[PDB]
This record gives structure tokens, C-alpha cells and sequence, in this order.
């Protein structure tokens, strides 16, 4: 190469192209999955991260950790993009689609090596992944009886299988039957907004509670609110997008007069707009007064004259919650303060919760939202907490959606590999030697399982290849028993809709990844 | 590392420490008897067990090598022209005593050359000399002409070793170079091995001595270096049964014996 | 804790740096393997060029900072000292090994069971090959020889001149051959002298029925032919004698020191005077010689040659019968030069080889030499010409003396693969695993050489295992396991038929290097690095 | 090296209780002649019970 | 304001890593001031590793000289290629004052440097060489200007000759 004196490409461009690019890109897939390697079962390892402003999250999630992680290497986003579409799509498996692509591209690199055109591996993984999701569909278990009972335990059973890998694994039924009851509460759409979350500190897992309405943070008391009662039997309440304290009528508005007698009226005609507007909200009814604008001191001293409670700047997400759980609507006049836009709940209290207070609107009998009040020892305690929790009520919804259920622990992985390895012997061979790579890199999370246990890895992949062979179909790893057994009959289920898109996008990562043969890079401009 | 080449390092180093000591009424092991060569090139399977001794000095008397029924004798008297531990110098004022200088240098040095063969020996080793010229270009052609093996650039400290495994005496003055002071040997060869390197073997000697030599060999120098301490562990060992002979099991049963 | 002045790699991490470091360095010589295989060029700091093929000569230039692929070096450097050919077959192997190693123990296998396994699929295999794959010698005739020289230098810078290069290099092995003790034909390469000189085209390059110095007759006097040459080797200056640190000149009658001074330079005039005086005609020294001397020379009309180096003095002494002299002593105590210490020479002549001249002593009688005068484009050709020819030589050094040769072109090592995949079932429930990667890293070879070739690796792999498979199996197919890679046109052959050969010492030495050069790597799982 | 001595006395320690340690593995090579890791790791046990 | 008898005690083999590294980097960057050192001031009054450790390296047998410039320097570089090509067993090399970081003073006023190592002193230190010496001065000027000093040390073969040690042997 010379140096040209006029240059095609701006000066400092880096290019690299051939097969070593293409090996160093696997090689950077592998170290990603390494750094969430560990993070995968029921014995999987949490891993700690400082950024720069030197806070610290702590997580089991492999989106999370992949997030946190500031990859810069174009092939290495792949698998962070893969890890969040199967976050944001199930919510669950954000450790094994990593680890798949990696264990594809692992797999497939000697043949890279020597010189196979990525086209072929490509439709390979085309191929195999079709076959392998059409399997998943086929022996995925649903039973269509529609039961409260069974679909309410295969809920539970689920949460359960998705929560046994998190720090609150230890309290993993309680948290479960927990979220099964918080999920079938929501009405038609399962919005993810409807369920509050809400972390306190101080207090053990077991102190954490589900709320049957709504609950949130006392917001900035005025003067004269402790003079107020804290609970009531039957209340109504008005729920308001409205700024009750005396104010400029309009920020354009200019009063002129020029008598004594018109500014005394001008004073009195705000004192009474004020008094107006609190006296037809104290005719209306209700006893609770709920607003997303600030009540001023002037107007809980009025309620505290009617015992009353009332609450200010209150966030519109709680506003809406309160709505849907009470059944009122949010008004930003109060000229029609009807009965129907009222809403009204068995018990209204305040109390203390671990040095802090919160408003409770218990007792709703026809509530669509929640409210999780969860307890622990640190903010990343409550954080993670909150994370698990999430990961469950996202399968939960999940398994709403659609009740077809697969058993866990590597065992639809032991089934997926042998009946792909069964179809690869009989193909002419060129395509033989992929899908073959492709069943033995299925078998990473097994393994993985065994390893992060501490088990012998070999000898239990090795029975439970055997035990597929020759019959059995959900026999995966038994953590605790140091052996294998029946993970269906062991209730480790997880919806078959999860693995499909596992793999799905395990496959879509690793062949964009294999059909990338040039990476350029421009040097980069504005520095700063 | 040597547990793989063990089968045939055991019995080595079992033979090494057996053959140096008295197994009877003895009650220590001096392991410094027991010379370790290591030789790069090979594997560690090559590893040598030669009775005798492996010096690594090369023959001046190039064109002569394996002498068989050698009499090794050891010299540490230096085979060049006069010269006495006072400073001295030769004055010549005359051509007639130029040449008359080198003349007599010659006939000297013939004499020495002389003396040396009567005794009948055939492999002279020379100690290493830092003062005057050990072995001059003159005296080697003439122990060329009568056939004898030449070997300068011997060790101080290795003649007391190599004295043990031959037998030779010292010799520090020609007026006490006899034919008793001799070591008799049944071979002594200079062997190539395998064009990496060339070791001189003097293996078979009346009367032997109390010492070994292990010749190690190896592929790069790391692995050299860990088979010399692993066989330096076995004749340890070795040396531990021969004092306060008593046998315990191994495998961490004494630890949790003494525990429990 | 520790308090260490250094760095501490544990576990995973230290095993996979080993690995990329050993992986490294194969990838750098992996592109000159096989007929296939291109040279690449080395550059220093200051400028100076190397263009080469061989792999030690590319690692001992190379730079290199990982212990590692230090290892991997000497193990290059060893395998070129012991046997010559297979350098980078040799680092290629080992670093395959290191990698399949390292993989099974990422699958929780514990490396004393790999380098079990490793160890007896050694044995396994040094025992297949010197029971099966190796070919007699002594029916095959001059034409084995031919071919094994023709094969070491494909892929070389004289590849297509081979129908030439391996008659010189067989002609020149033939002609160095000696006889020793115990009756064992030896043959000493390194005596063949190569001289390098670039000029006219490389089929011009000379192999001399003699010898060949470079270096040049000291005075423009003297003849620059002689046909019945005495060749006199001294090893001793001609100069004017000087009188010894112990000897001291002191003048005290001044009538003498003319006598002194005309003494000084007469015995060296005697010495000449006697030298020359029983016939001699070429005078070869290794120290240096003044004018007066190069003048008496001159006067009676004999060569004088300066500055001769000790090897090649020795080697012309050894051809031509005559014995190096480091001085005129006899047993007597006198000054003497017999006839007898004088060799003999058909011819000897200063030639003119590109502006310059190099003296041939030509046909030495009582002993026959060789030398070689390479011909080349530039320095640098003419370098890789020297070093291809060395490697040659080496090669048919090594098919004389152990007279087993085996098929080339992968053949070996499919046999290899195929033996030792079949017969991993029998012994062990973990070496097994290790054998079996053994035998998959033994593969390496034949698909380095098809990617090199350009073509399908995987199919031409595939057909190769095919092939010894079914030599193996039925045992009436045993001629399928000659069936080598045909690169020029990307198919199975029968190599042992097509005449491509290689000495089984070097298959076996390559495969015992490389498998304790793995060894010692596995062996590593913490690294403590202490700062400077 | 597997070699214990070997092991402690190629690396500086620069802590006066691993120094003490690095010349009892060396007594212990004089004295036995292997066994020179077991004595550590026994002395490092030790002083671990005399922790608690 | 007491306790003057701090005894710092376990302080520094608590903190021992980082002293020593402190340490280390000083030294590193002392034996750089040594060499530098003995160039200015010493007789300017009357990368730089790879400087250092050429000088430490290398046979104390053999005169290596060095050449410290800026960028009539070409004329001096020619004849120093002259004398490199008439005396090759010497190791003729130049290094820029920018590189070594010396003084202003040497960068302003002494940008002609004759340095001669010898072993690793200094046996000649010709500085600023423009008034003793010339300005367009051939080669033979400056060989001769050096060897009357006794610093400068006192065929040709086609192209190349040289290549186990059995050499050979016809013994039977
Ligand atoms: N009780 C259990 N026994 C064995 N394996 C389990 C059990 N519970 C979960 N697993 C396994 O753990 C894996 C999920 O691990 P986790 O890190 O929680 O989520 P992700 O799917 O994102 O890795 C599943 O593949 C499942 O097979
Ligand atoms: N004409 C040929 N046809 C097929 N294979 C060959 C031929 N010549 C050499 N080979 C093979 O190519 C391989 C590489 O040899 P090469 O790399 O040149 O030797 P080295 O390893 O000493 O550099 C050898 O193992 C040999 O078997
Ligand atoms: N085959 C074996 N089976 C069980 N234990 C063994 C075996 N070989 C050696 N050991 C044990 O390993 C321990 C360590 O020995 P070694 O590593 O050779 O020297 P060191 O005692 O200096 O570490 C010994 O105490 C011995 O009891
Ligand atoms: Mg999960
Ligand atoms: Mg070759
Ligand atoms: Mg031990």
C-alpha cells in the first residue's frame, strides 16, 4: 500500500475485512455472554456495577447487566440489542439468547476457519431455527379445559419458575402468588402502569404487601393538615386537577380601579372564588380531596374545619390509579361535582411504613390496579426486588395471553437438540455438519446450569442425553437433588412463547452477525 | 509435570541415590555427588543415567574422539613455555640466541609432551588456567602426533568430582606424573546429540567411584528446568527413607488422622 | 492481601491468553503451508529485507513478548536444529493441540486427564505410523530420493526448478557421504559449502565436483591456475617474527643489531624456503600473510591464500588428503615439511563469478567434496534460494540415513485422525475425549493446505476421511492409505504413486515437539507477573 | 514450577509474615525436600484458627 | 501540635506497592536525567528508552557515537554516511534534542553535537562543532579532525558466504 497523496477515504479510517474480522467478532460475542455467564439458574450470581458518577447497580438480569455494560464494538451490540428485544418482547430469557448466539457462533467458528461460505451457515440457521420453533409449537403442553383452579396454579407454577433465580427466590411463593393476584386483577389490556411499585426502606421481604387499590407518599402537607383525621369508614373522594389556593385569576389578568370601595370588592371577590370553589367540593360529598395542582394552606385549613382530609400535587400516575381502583373521574372543574364522578372506597387510613407515611385506599371491591409496597434493607435490595418482580408479571401476562407451557431446566433444549440432531442425519452432509453445530450448541444452558451448580457438567449431560434418546421429553437438571429428573412433574414450566423467541432471535443475531464481513470505521469528529 | 514420564524417572532416581550411598550403616544422602546435566533438544523420555561423568567441555584435539581403554590423567600444571612465579624476562643480544630461544621453547615443551605420553596415557584433562596459557598451539599438535585426547578448560571446583568418579590424582608437577596416578576407563567418546549439541561421555571405569550423573533432556528449556526439580524432589524423597526409615500412608490420611 | 509487586492472572483468563498467544503465532505462518503456501517479507528497523518461507526463520526474526509464543518458537527452532523440514507444521500442530486442550477443559475436564490422553494418543500414533504408513526405501531406488528432495522444496522459491535442484541436492548428498565405525553410511551436510552470488538465472547455479572459497589469491602476482595443484594447509600467520612477551631485546654492543634485524624476517624466509621446497603449490593459511612472503610466493610462481576460514580449511584439508599444520615442529625439535602432509587437487582455479572471484579447488582426489554456487535475481532470492537448498539437503539427509519414507499431502494425517478417532473407544472414560481431540487436531494440516489452495476444505477434508476410512475398515482396500491432497487441481491422490514423500522422522519428531510443547503450556493456570 | 520453594521464593512478597513463610518452605526443602507447599498451606491454617 | 515521634510503624509495608511504584517511575525517569546530565552544564558551560538502553547495551569495545539535531546539519549528516559507509564495524546514529527533551540553552545554541560513547563515558563531547570546524567541510575533514584525537578506530566478497558441528570426516 502507498501513500497516495490524495487519499480516497478520510485519513484515519480503520478498516478490517476477511476471515479474521469475522473471528474476532465471534470471539467479542463469546466475551459479552461471558460477563453474564454466570448469572443464569436458580444458582446464578448477581454482578455489581459503578459508573462513573460511582453509583452502584446490583442485578440478575442479563439486560440490565448488558445495559450497564458500555459496549462499543459494532458485532458486540448485537447481542445487547438481541438481550433487550427479548426483554421488552417476553421480559424473560434475557440470559439465554446471549448465551445461544454465542454458543452458535462458537460453534460454527472452526468451520469459518477453514473457509465455508457464511451463505450456507446462514441458511442453516434458517433451517434449523424453523424446525426447532415448529417442535416447540408442536409438544408445548396446553390444556384446554379453561379451569379457575389448574390456570390459576399454572400461573403460580410459572411465576415461581421465572422468580427461582433472584435474590427473593427464598420467599419465591409468596412473591408468586403475590403477582398471579395483582396480574388478574388487571381488566382487559394488562398495562404495565396499572400495577404500582412502590419501595420502602427498612423491613424484611416478608413485611412487603399487595395493596388491593391504591396506595402512595404523603406529598408535601401544608400548614393545619395534622389537625385533620387519618382515617375514615366510608368515604367519598374527589378526585381533582385543580389548584385550590388563592392566586392571580389569570396570569394576563389586570384589575384597575379607582376606589376604595371596588378594591375591598376585588379582595372579597377572591376570598369568595376561593370559598366558592370549597364549598361546592364540601357539598359534594366527599370526605378524601385528591389533586394533581397544589392545595394551598387556605384550603387545608377549610377541610381540616370539615374534617376532611386533602392531599396536593399528587402524581398523575397515582390520580389515575385512584381512579381506576375507587371508580371516579378526574375533574378540572368542580362546577359538576356529580355522585358519579366521585369515587368511594371501604377504608381510607394513613399510616406509618418504615419512617415514612402513605395514604391507603384499601377495601375497593371492583379495583383494575395494585399497589406493591415492597421492603428491604437497601435501595438496590428494593431495586432488584422490583426487577424479579417485573420479570414475573411479565410472564404472568404472558402466560394470560396464551396458557402453552414447556418444562424448564435445559429439558426442551435436551428435546429441541436430539430431534434436530435425528433430521441432520439424514441430509446429504454439507448442511449435515451445521445443523449438527446448531444441536450441540443448543446445549449451552444445561451445561451453563451444571457449572454455575457446581455439578459435573459432562456426566449430566451425558444421562440426560440418554434419558432423551430413548424416551422422555421434559427431563431436564434437578438442582438441588445433584441428579436429573422430570422437570414437568417438578413444576419447572416455562411458557413455550419464551424459547420461541430465544431462539428466534439467537438465530437472527447470529446470522447477521456471520453475513458481516467488512467493518469500517470514520474517524470520529468533534472529539471534545 | 513428570508424572507422565514417571515409569521411567522413578527407577532413575531410585538407581541414582543407590548407587552413591552404602545401603548399609549409612545415615545421610549427599546429593551434591549426584551431577544433573541438562541438555536442551529431545523429549524428557531421553533422560540418561550414565555411570560415569558428562563433561560439557569440548575436545581441542579435534579428529580424535572415542578412545577405548583410555587412562584418563588429570594435569593442573599448564603445557606452555617457561615461566616462573617471579616476574622474569629473557634477554637476547645476539641472533644466535634468538634462535636459540624458540629452540629451546620447542624442546621443552617436546620433553613435557614426552613425559606425559611414557605414562601411557591417552586422555589428558587440563584445569582451567587464568594466568599463563594452560595448553599452547605447540604442545596440542605435539600430543596430536602421539595420539592423545585433549580436554582444556577444566573446573576448579569440579575436580574433586571428577577425581571420585574416575580416580585419577592430581597431578600439579611433571616430576610427579606416574602411570599409578592414572584413572583407567573402559570408554571415553565424545557423542553428537542429534545436532543439538555435542556432550563427552566417559562411561565404564575400574574401580568406579561413589557418583551419577542424570543427563536431562527436553524440548524447550521451562520443561528442563521442572524435570531437574522434580527428580531433585524424588532423590530428596529418596534421601528421606534412607534416614528415619518409616513409611506413611499418603493421600491426606495422616492429616485427617491427626485431626480427628 | 498478597501484596505482590506485579500483575496475577488465575484461571479462565490466564489459559485463554496462552491459548490466543499460542493461536497467534500459528496464524502468522499459517499462510506458507504447502505447495500453495506464499513467502512473506520481513522488515527490520533499519531497513533490511528478508524474504523467506520457513517458519523458524520467521519466528526467530519475529519479536516476540508472550512466554507462550516463546515456547512456540524454540519448539520451531528445535524441530528445525533436530531434523530441518516441518517447522511450521510442527507450531501449527502444537498450537491446534493447545486450543482443543483448552476447550475440553472450558468443558470442566481436568487438564491431567487431557494430557493423559494427549500422551497416549502420541504413542498411539508414533506406533500407527512406523507400523503402517511408512514406505522401504530400498526398492524404490534413486527416484524416492528425487521425489523427497522435490517435495521439501515445493512451496519454496526453486519449487518449479526441482526437476534441477533435487539432482543437484542428491548429487551433492551422495557426493558427501562417508562411511564410520560400526559400519552406519553417515552423511555430513553442513560440508556442503553454498555460495550465493546473484547474476544470471538460477538453472545456471553450479554444483562443483570439489570445492568452492570465497576468498581470492593475496598478490596479483602470483598464477591464478594451477593444474597439478600440492595444496599445503597451515594454520599459522607468515609475517615477520616477533619475539614472544617473555623475551626481551637488550643492545649492548651495537655491531649486532643488524645481525638481529636481518634474523627477524630470514626464519620466516627459511620457513617459506622450506615450505616450498618439497613441491608445493597452493598454500592455504588461516592467519595472514605480509608482502614479503605474498613475494616469495610470487618468485616461485605458487598460490598464496590469506585469511582462509578454519571450517573451510579443515573441509579442504579432510577432501584432499592433506593434514592442517599450526606449525613446523617435528618430534626431533627441529623445522621440517615433509611431502607427505601435502593434498592433492586436479585442478585449482580463481573463477570470476559476477565482478568478483572465488577459487575453485576442483576435483580433490582420496575424498570427494561438493559445494554450490547459487545464481539468483538479487541478495534476497539468493538467500531463499541458500535457505530452501539447506532445508533440501536436510530432507534427503534424513530419507538416506532412515530409510522409511511416508505419503505427503495431509495423507498421514487423516490416517492419523481416523486411527486415533476408532481407537479412543477402547481405553478410558475421559481420555477418551482428549484422544479424540488429538485426532481432530491432527486435521489441521490438510485444511490449512486446501484454504491455502483456495478451495473447499470441508468437501476435500471430508472425501480424505472418507478414503482412510474405508482403508481402514475393509482390509482388503490397505492401498487407499496413500491417498494424499492433489492442491493443484483440489483432489484426492495417491501421493505414495504421484511421488510425494517425507522423511518419517519428521512426522515423528513434529508429532512428540508439539505434544510436550502442549503439555508444558496446559500444565500453566496462574501467571505472576512482577514488575521491572 | 510446581515446586512450593520454588513457587514462594520466585516472587517477591514484600509482607514480613509471607517472608517468614517463604524461608520456612525453604527449611522445610532443606530438611525434607518436598513438602515444602504442604507446610505453608499447614502454617496458613494455623494462623487462621488463631484469627478466631 | 505533638507527637513529633510518629513512627509511621506499619504505614509504609501497608502502602509498599504504590512507594515502589513511585519509586520505580523515578528511577526510570533518573537514569534519563544521569545521561542527559552529563551533556549539559559539563560542557555546554565550556523515543529517549530507546536512547538509554542503546547506550546501556552494546560491546563497551566499540566507539558508538551519537548525533543530536533539530530540523548546516545535512552537510554533517552527509559526511557522518560517508564515514558510516567507510568504517561499518561503528554504529553511527542520531537522535533529535526534542526527543531527549535537553535544555533550551543546548536547543538555542548547541545544535551541532559530536557525542562519543565509549563503554558508557564520555570520552568526547564536541559540542557546537560550526567554529572548529567548518560549515561545508567534506568527510575527510571530519575523519581527520577525529582521529587526530585517537577516538575513531584504525577485501570484498562476492555477496555473502557465511550460513551440527561435524564439519567433515572421512574416517572409516
Ligand atoms: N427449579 C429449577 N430447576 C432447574 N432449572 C431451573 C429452575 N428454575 C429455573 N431454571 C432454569 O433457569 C433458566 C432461567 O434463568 P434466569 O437467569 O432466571 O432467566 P433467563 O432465562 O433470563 O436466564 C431457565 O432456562 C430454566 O431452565
Ligand atoms: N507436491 C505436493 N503435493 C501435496 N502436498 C505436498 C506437496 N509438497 C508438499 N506437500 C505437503 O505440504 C506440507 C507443508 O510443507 P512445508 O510447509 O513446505 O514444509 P515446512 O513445514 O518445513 O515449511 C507438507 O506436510 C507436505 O506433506
Ligand atoms: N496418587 C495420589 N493420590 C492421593 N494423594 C496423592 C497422590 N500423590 C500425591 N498425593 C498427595 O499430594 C500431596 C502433595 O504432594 P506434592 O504436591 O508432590 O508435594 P507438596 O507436598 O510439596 O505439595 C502429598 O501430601 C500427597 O499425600
Ligand atoms: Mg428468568
Ligand atoms: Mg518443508
Ligand atoms: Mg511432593
Amino acid at each position: 500500500m502507498m501513500p497516495t497523496p490524495v487519499i480516497l477515504l478520510k485519513e484515519g479510517t480503520d478498516s478490517s475485512q476477511g476471515i479474521p474480522q469475522l473471528v474476532s467478532n465471534i470471539s467479542a460475542c463469546q466475551v459479552i455472554a461471558e460477563a453474564v455467564r454466570t448469572t443464569l439458574g436458580p444458582r446464578g450470581m448477581d454482578k455489581l456495577i459503578v459508573d462513573g458518577r460511582g453509583k452502584a447497580t446490583i442485578s440478575n438480569d442479563g439486560a440490565t447487566i448488558l445495559k450497564l455494560l458500555d459496549v462499543v464494538h459494532p458485532a458486540a451490540k448485537t447481542l445487547v440489542d438481541i438481550a433487550k428485544s427479548q426483554d421488552a418482547e417476553v421480559g424473560d430469557g434475557t440470559t439465554s439468547v446471549t448465551l445461544l448466539a454465542a454458543e452458535f457462533l462458537k460453534q460454527v467458528k472452526p468451520y469459518v476457519e477453514e473457509g465455508l461460505h457464511p451463505q450456507i451457515i446462514i441458511r442453516a440457521f434458517r433451517t434449523a431455527t424453523q424446525l426447532a420453533v415448529n417442535k416447540i409449537k408442536e409438544i408445548a403442553v396446553t390444556v384446554k379445559k379453561a379451569d379457575k383452579v389448574e390456570q390459576r396454579k399454572l400461573l403460580e407454577k410459572c411465576a415461581m419458575t421465572a422468580l427461582s433465580s433472584k435474590l427473593i427466590s427464598q420467599q419465591k411463593a409468596f412473591f408468586a402468588k403475590m403477582v398471579v393476584d395483582a396480574v388478574m386483577m388487571l381488566d382487559d389490556l394488562l398495562q404495565l402502569k396499572m400495577i404500582g411499585i412502590k419501595k420502602v426502606q427498612g423491613g424484611a421481604l416478608e413485611d412487603s404487601q399487595l395493596v388491593a387499590g391504591v396506595a402512595f407518599k404523603k406529598t408535601f402537607s401544608y400548614a393545619g393538615f395534622e389537625m385533620q383525621p387519618k382515617k375514615y369508614h366510608n368515604p367519598k373522594i374527589a378526585l381533582l386537577n385543580v389548584e385550590l389556593e388563592l392566586k392571580a385569576e389569570k396570569d394576563n389578568a389586570e384589575i384597575r380601579v379607582h376606589t376604595v370601595e371596588d378594591y375591598q370588592a376585588i379582595v372579597d371577590a377572591e376570598w369568595n372564588i376561593l370559598y366558592d370553589k370549597l364549598e361546592k367540593i364540601h357539598h359534594s360529598g366527599a370526605k378524601v380531596v385528591l389533586s394533581k395542582l397544589p392545595i394551598g394552606d387556605v384550603a387545608t385549613q377549610y377541610f381540616a374545619d370539615r374534617d376532611m382530609f386533602c392531599a396536593g400535587r399528587v402524581p398523575e400516575e397515582d390520580l389515575k390509579r385512584t381512579m381506576m381502583a375507587c371508580g371516579g373521574s378526574i375533574q378540572t372543574s368542580v362546577n359538576a361535582l356529580s355522585a358519579d364522578v366521585l369515587g368511594r372506597c371501604q377504608v381510607f387510613e394513613e399510616t406509618q411504613i418504615g419512617g415514612e407515611r402513605y395514604n391507603f385506599f384499601t377495601g375497593c371491591p371492583k379495583a383494575k390496579t395494585c399497589t406493591f409496597i415492597l421492603r428491604g434493607g437497601a435501595e438496590q435490595f428494593m431495586e432488584e426486588t422490583e426487577r424479579s418482580l417485573h420479570d414475573a408479571i411479565m410472564i404472568v401476562r404472558r402466560a394470560i395471553k396464551n396458557d402453552s407451557v414447556v418444562a424448564g431446566g435445559g429439558a426442551i433444549e435436551m428435546e429441541l437438540s436430539k430431534y434436530l440432531r435425528d433430521y441432520s442425519r439424514t441430509i446429504p452432509g454439507k448442511q449435515q455438519l451445521l445443523i449438527g453445530a446448531y444441536a450441540k450448541a443448543l446445549e449451552i444452558i444445561p451445561r451453563q446450569l451444571c457449572d454455575n451448580a457446581g455439578f459435573d457438567a459432562t456426566n449430566i449431560l451425558n444421562k440426560l442425553r440418554a434419558r432423551h434418546a430413548q424416551g422422555g421429553t421434559w427431563y431436564g437438571v434437578d438442582i438441588n437433588n445433584e441428579d436429573i429428573a422430570d422437570n414437568f412433574e417438578a413444576f419447572v414450566w416455562e411458557p413455550a412463547m419464551v424459547r420461541i423467541n430465544a431462539l428466534t432471535a439467537a438465530s437472527e443475531a447470529a446470522c447477521l452477525i456471520v453475513s458481516v464481513d467488512e467493518t469500517i470505521k470514520n474517524p470520529r469528529s468533534t472529539v471534545d | 509435570v513428570v508424572s507422565q514420564y514417571s515409569s521411567l524417572l522413578s527407577p532413575m532416581s531410585v538407581n541414582a541415590v543407590m548407587k552413591v550411598i552404602d545401603p548399609a550403616t549409612a545415615t545421610s544422602v549427599d546429593l551434591r555427588d549426584i551431577k544433573i546435566v541438562k541438555k536442551l533438544g529431545g523429549t524428557i523420555d531421553d533422560c540418561e543415567l550414565v555411570e560415569g561423568l558428562v563433561l560439557t567441555q569440548k575436545v581441542s584435539n579435534s579428529g580424535i574422539t572415542r578412545v577405548e581403554k583410555a587412562k584418563i590423567g588429570l594435569i593442573q600444571f599448564c603445557l606452555s613455555a617457561p615461566k616462573t612465579d617471579m616476574d622474569n624476562q629473557i634477554v637476547v643480544s645476539d641472533y644466535a640466541q634468538m634462535d636459540r630461544v624458540l629452540r629451546e621453547e620447542r624442546a621443552y615443551i617436546l620433553n613435557l609432551v614426552k613425559q606425559i605420553k611414557k605414562t601411557g596415557c591417552n586422555v589428558l584433562l587440563i584445569q582451567k588456567s587464568i594466568l599463563r596459557d594452560a595448553l599452547s598451539d605447540l604442545a596440542l599438535h605435539f600430543l596430536n602426533k602421539m595420539k592423545i585426547m585433549v580436554i582444556k578448560d577444566i573446573e576448579r571446583e569440579d575436580i574433586e568430582f571428577i577425581c571420585k568418579t574416575i580416580g585419577t590424582k592430581p597431578v600439579a608437577h611433571i616430576d610427579q606424573f606416574t602411570a599409578d596416578m592414572l584413572g583407567s576407563a573402559e570408554l571415553a567418546e565424545e557423542v553428537n546429540l542429534n545436532g543439538s549439541g555435542k556432550l563427552l561421555k566417559i562411561t565404564g571405569c575400574a574401580s568406579p567411584g561413589k557418583t551419577v550423573t542424570i543427563v536431562v533432556r527436553g524440548s524447550n528449556k521451562l520443561v528442563i528446568e521442572e524435570a531437574e526439580r522434580s527428580i531433585h524432589d524424588a532423590l530428596c524423597v529418596i534421601r528421606c527413607l534412607v534416614k528415619k526409615r518409616a513409611l506413611i500412608a499418603g493421600g491426606g490420611a495422616p492429616e485427617i488422622e491427626l485431626a480427628l | 492481601p498478597l501484596s505482590v509487586f506485579g500483575d496475577r492472572s488465575t484461571g479462565e483468563t490466564i489459559r485463554s491468553q496462552n491459548v490466543m498467544a499460542a493461536a497467534s503465532i500459528a496464524n502468522i505462518v499459517k499462510s506458507s503451508l504447502g505447495p500453495v503456501g506464499l513467502d512473506k517479507m520481513l522488515v527490520d528497523d533499519i531497513g533490511d529485507v528478508t524474504i523467506t518461507n520457513d517458519g523458524a526463520t520467521i519466528l526467530k526474526l519475529l519479536e516476540v513478548e508472550h512466554p507462550a509464543a516463546k515456547v512456540l518458537c524454540e519448539l520451531a527452532d528445535l524441530q528445525d536444529k533436530e531434523v530441518g523440514d516441518g517447522t511450521t507444521s510442527v507450531v501449527i500442530i502444537a498450537a491446534e493441540l493447545l486450543k482443543n486442550a483448552d476447550e475440553l477443559v472450558k468443558q470442566k475436564i481436568h487438564p491431567t486427564s487431557v494430557i493423559s490422553g494427549y500422551r497416549l494418543a502420541c504413542k498411539e500414533a508414533v506406533r500407527y505410523i512406523n507400523e503402517n504408513l511408512i514406505v522401504n526405501t530400498d526398492e524404490l531406488g534413486r527416484d524416492c530420493l528425487i521425489n523427497a528432495a522435490k517435495t521439501s522444496m515445493s512451496s519454496k522459491i526453486i519449487g518449479i526448478n526441482g526437476d534441477f535442484f533435487a539432482n543437484m541436492v542428491v548429487d551433492a548428498v551422495l557426493a558427501i557421504k562417508y562411511t564410520d565405525i560400526r559400519g552406519q553410511p553417515r552423511y555430513p551436510v553442513n560440508s556442503v559449502n553454498i555460495l550465493k552470488a546473484h547474476g544470471r538465472s538460477q538453472m545456471e547455479s553450479m554444483l562443483i565436483s570439489g570445492y568452492a572459497l570465497n576468498c581470492v589469491v593475496g598478490s596479483q602476482g602470483m598464477p591464478k591456475r594451477i593444474v597439478n595443484a600440492k595444496i599445503a594447509c597451515l594454520d599459522f600467520s607468515l609475517q615477520k617474527t616477533k619475539m614472544k612477551l617473555g623475551v626481551q631485546v637488550v643492545i649492548t654492543d651495537p655491531e649486532k643489531l643488524d645481525q638481529i634485524r636481518q634474523r627477524e624476517s630470514d626464519i620466516t624466509k627459511e620457513r617459506i624456503q622450506k615450505i616450498l621446497a618439497t613441491g608445493a603449490n597452493v598454500i592455504l593459511t588461516t592467519g595472514g600473510i605480509d608482502d614479503m612472503c605474498l613475494k616469495y610466493f610470487v618468485e616461485a610462481g605458487a598460490m598464496a591464500v590469506r585469511r582462509v576460514l578454519k571450517r573451510d580449511l579443515k573441509r579442504i584439508a579432510k577432501a584432499s588428503g592433506a593434514t592442517i599444520l599450526s606449525t613446523l615442529a617435528n618430534l626431533e625439535g627441529e623445522e621440517t615439511f615433509e611431502a607427505a602432509m601435502l593434498g592433492q587437487a586436479e585442478e585449482v582455479v580463481q573463477e570470476r563469478i559476477c565482478d568478483d572471484e572465488l577459487i575453485l579447488i576442483k576435483n580433490t582426489k582420496a575424498r570427494t567434496s561438493a559445494s554450490i554456487i547459487l545464481r539468483g535475481a538479487n541478495d534476497f532470492m539468493c538467500d531463499e534460494m541458500e535457505r530452501s537448498l539447506h532445508d533440501a539437503l536436510c530432507v534427503v539427509k534424513r530419507v538416506l540415513e532412515s530409510k522409511s519414507v511416508v505419503p505427503g499431502g495431509g495423507a498421514v494425517e487423516a490416517a492419523l485422525s481416523i486411527y486415533l478417532e476408532n481407537y479412543a473407544t477402547s481405553m478410558g472414560s475421559r481420555e477418551q475425549l482428549a484422544i479424540a481431540e488429538f485426532a481432530r487436531s491432527l486435521l489441521v494440516i490438510p485444511n490449512t493446505l486446501a484454504v491455502n489452495a483456495a478451495q473447499d476444505s470441508t468437501d476435500l477434508v471430508a472425501k480424505l476421511r472418507a478414503f482412510h476410512n474405508e482403508a481402514q475398515v475393509n482390509p482388503e482396500r490397505k492401498n487407499l492409505k496413500w491417498i494424499g491432497l492433489d492442491l493443484s487441481n483440489g483432489k484426492p491422490r495417491d501421493n505414495k504413486q504421484a511421488g510425494v514423500f517425507e522423511p518419517t522422522i519428521v512426522k515423528v519428531k513434529s508429532l512428540k515437539f508439539a505434544t510436550e510443547a502442549a503439555i508444558t503450556i496446559l500444565r500453566i493456570d496462574d501467571l505472576i507477573k512482577l514488575h521491572p | 514450577t510446581n515446586d512450593g520453594a520454588t513457587i514462594l521464593k520466585q516472587m517477591q512478597v514484600l509482607h514480613p509474615a509471607a517472608r517468614m513463610l517463604v524461608e520456612l518452605s525453604k527449611a522445610q526443602d532443606i530438611e525434607a525436600g518436598d513438602g515444602t507447599t504442604s507446610v505453608v498451606i499447614i502454617a496458613g491454617s494455623l494462623l487462621d484458627s488463631c484469627t478466631k | 501540635l505533638a507527637g513529633e515521634g510518629i513512627s509511621v510503624n506499619t504505614g509504609p509495608k501497608g502502602v509498599i506497592n504504590d512507594w515502589r511504584r513511585f519509586k520505580q517511575l523515578e528511577t526510570e525517569q533518573r537514569e534519563e536525567q544521569c545521561r542527559e546530565m552529563e551533556r549539559l552544564i559539563k560542557k555546554l558551560s565550556m523515543s529517549g528508552e530507546g536512547f538509554l538502553d542503546m547506550i546501556d547495551k552494546e560491546q563497551k569495545s566499540i566507539v558508538i557515537m551519537v548525533h543530536i539535531y533539530e530540523d548546516g546539519t545535512e552537510a554533517m549528516n552527509g559526511c557522518m554516511i560517508c564515514l558510516a559507509a567507510e568504517y561499518p564495524a561503528v554504529k553511527f546514529c542520531k537522535v533529535k534534542s526534542s526527543v531527549i527533551g535537553a535544555s533550551s540553552q543546548f536547543t538555542r545554541n548547541a545544535l551541532p553535537a559530536l557525542l562519543i560513547y565509549k563503554g558508557g563515558e564520555l570520552i568526547g563531547n564536541f559540542v557546537r562543532v560550526t567554529d572548529q570546524l567548518g560549515d561545508d567541510f567534506f568527510a575527510v575533514d571530519l575523519e581527520a579532525f577525529l582521529q587526530e584525537f585517537g577516538l575513531l578506530p584504525e577485501v570484498l566478497t562476492s555477496v555473502r558466504n557465511s550460513a551440527s558441528e561435524d564439519s567433515d570426516l572421512e574416517i572409516d
